């Protein structure tokens, strides 16, 4: 904010407001339950951990679906830390997902 | 995939996946040893993280 | 065992400060170092909740638990060797002489893991550090462990 000046004009499409970011960040977050997971339509989707099927898995969608799939159709999901990211690859989740 | 971001990911992660960037690094995680990581970060925004 | 040391019960009387001779759940942490003793504030705790027994509600005492507590509490003094001591220390800072800078000691003994007191902090390194501000720990150590 202070920072950014120089672009001004530009900044809200370089960076966000020091609070957008703050809250963004600084929100709560479920690590063992929250997950990305594969989609047979649009290719991978967001979602909510709801049984464990030993090793299937049953998910909630972000628009509401409810599937079952493989252990490893299942993928882990970022701290909001690491909300919009300069670096992707400082992310502490290297999948195909998160990307 | 054909770019090479994804592969590029692939190494780092068989490597040192994620890299936080040292300010990044500061303000999120000061609380944790609180009084001597924020000295740190604040002092050095690098030599704080470290 | 007795050995049978009655000296411990005579101690238990001068930290009772009702004179019934009970000491309470929190005072004994503090007592069992008096008496010789080491074991860190999360094993005093984890002991405590172990046997079902809150540290947050009144508790009394009886010499009759407490004596149980300091004799499970003796057998962890195997666990206070001075060469790991001297050689965290001496992995703490550079070069090859034994002295850390006065605050990186002072912020570390208050905020990494168990939290001492930065008044108890200043009392353990009040004489060892001269106006240098450098903690010479071989000395340093050698006085902690004369206590």
């Amino acid at each position: 904010d202070a920072e950014m000046a120089a672009f001004g004009e530009a900044a809200p499409y370089l960076r966000k407001s020091e609070k957008e970011r703050i809250e963004a960040q600084n929100k709560p977050f479920d690590a063992k339950s929250s997950v990305f997971v594969v989609h047979p339509k649009q290719s991978f989707v967001k979602g909510t951990i709801q049984s464990k099927e030993g090793g299937k898995v049953t998910v909630k969608t972000e628009g509401g679906e409810t599937l079952t799939v493989k252990e490893d159709q299942v993928f882990s999901m970022n701290p909001p830390k690491y909300d919009k990211i300069e670096d992707m690859a400082m992310m502490t989740h290297l999948h195909e997902p998160a990307v | 995939r054909c770019n090479g971001v994804l592969e590029g990911i692939r190494i780092c992660r068989k490597g040192f996946p994620s890299r936080v960037l040292y300010a990044d690094f500061k303000q999120r995680y000061r609380v944790l040893n609180a009084s001597a990581i924020p000295e740190g970060q604040f002092m050095d925004s690098k030599k704080a993280s470290e | 065992s007795k050995a049978a040391a009655d000296d411990f019960k005579e101690a238990f009387l001068l930290f009772d400060r009702t004179g019934d001779a009970k000491i309470t759940a929190s005072q004994v942490g503090d007592i069992a170092r008096a008496l010789g003793q080491n074991p860190t504030n999360a094993e005093i705790n984890k002991i405590l909740g172990n046997p079902s027994k809150e540290e947050m509600n009144a508790a009394a005492i009886t010499f009759e638990e407490f004596l149980p507590m300091l004799q499970a509490a003796a057998n962890n003094k195997d666990q206070g060797t001075f060469e790991d001591f001297v050689e965290g220390l001496r992995v703490f800072d550079k070069e090859g002489n034994g002295t850390v800078m006065g605050a990186e000691l002072r912020h570390v003994l208050a905020t990494l893991g168990e939290k001492m007191t930065e008044e108890e902090v200043e009392e353990l390194m009040k004489g060892q550090e001269d106006s240098n501000g450098c903690i010479n720990y071989e000395a340093f150590v050698k006085h902690i462990m004369s206590v």
